[PDB]
């Protein structure tokens, strides 16, 4: 984002974005793809709370773990606190979820977890 | 016998290129029957130009 | 020439705006920045190609 | 005729402002009372400074 010796040099995710604090097209650059782009957004919409260190950003931008307040989770864990099976987010059955990509598709919702 | 130099212009060495320090950026034209607004046009224009 | 004054230039104006401004919708999309295509006569007098 | 060239010495150039790779910092302040302590101050100095 700086260095502009480093403008010759094309932009990387794991170098600005990560470590650094990459621009939009410094992260377009970065992942090239309009959906790479998109997730990227919605985990440093989540993940301003772990920008640093590196691990705190990776992690909450993977989603396998709790982040903040873990809406960025993106795992397998697939049983709740009192450990009644999760619904399939598609199923509208037992509990039909009128939260999708309509209303909030940062979070990214998965196929059961 | 040091009269000094003569040196009122300055002198640049240029970048081999012409240019080195570039954005990209996209085409563009105008939105019809609006009296404003663009649109994107990538008919036949690369969409990412120096 | 075109049938009276026939002497005109034909200069065209062309847009752009930034991509990941475009990027999505057309927000708002105001052009950034404007260039003038036209043609002329070149030629190199007094120079070859090395 | 052939004695070669008086070169004992460089000619670099510069940057045409003499500095590109700034970097920028913050306004740092002794913390009172305890030694070795350390604070910010942001009541005059700019926040950040090239
Ligand atoms: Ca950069
Ligand atoms: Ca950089
Ligand atoms: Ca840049
Ligand atoms: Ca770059
Ligand atoms: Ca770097
Ligand atoms: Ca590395
Ligand atoms: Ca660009």
């Amino acid at each position: 984002a700086n260095t502009f010796l480093e403008e010759v040099r094309k932009g990387n995710l794991e170098r600005e974005c990560v470590e650094e604090t990459c621009s939009y097209e410094e992260a377009f650059e970065a992942l090239e793809s309009s959906t790479a782009t998109d997730v990227f957004w919605a985990k440093y919409t989540a993940c301003e709370t772990a920008r640093t260190p590196r691990d705190k950003l990776a992690a909450c931008l993977e989603g396998n773990c709790a982040e903040g307040l873990g809406t960025n989770y993106r795992g397998h864990v697939n049983i709740t606190r009192s450990g009644i099976e999760c619904q399939l987010w598609r199923s509208r059955y037992p509990h039909k979820p009128e939260i999708n990509s309509t209303t909030h598709p940062g979070a990214d919702l998965q196929e059961n977890f | 016998e040091n009269h000094g130099t003569e040196d009122e212009l300055p002198n640049y060495c240029f970048p081999l290129g012409g240019v080195i320090n570039t954005e990209t950026l996209t085409k563009v034209k105008p939105k019809t029957g609006q009296e404003n607004g663009w649109e994107k046009d990538a008919t036949e224009f690369s969409d990412k130009n120096e | 020439k075109q049938q009276n004054g026939k002497l005109e230039s034909q200069v065209e104006m062309q847009f752009f705006s930034t991509t990941e401004a475009t990027a999505g919708n057309g927000d708002n999309l105001t052009p950034k920045v404007v260039l003038y295509s036209e043609d002329v006569d070149i030629e190199t007098p007094d120079t070859h190609i090395s």
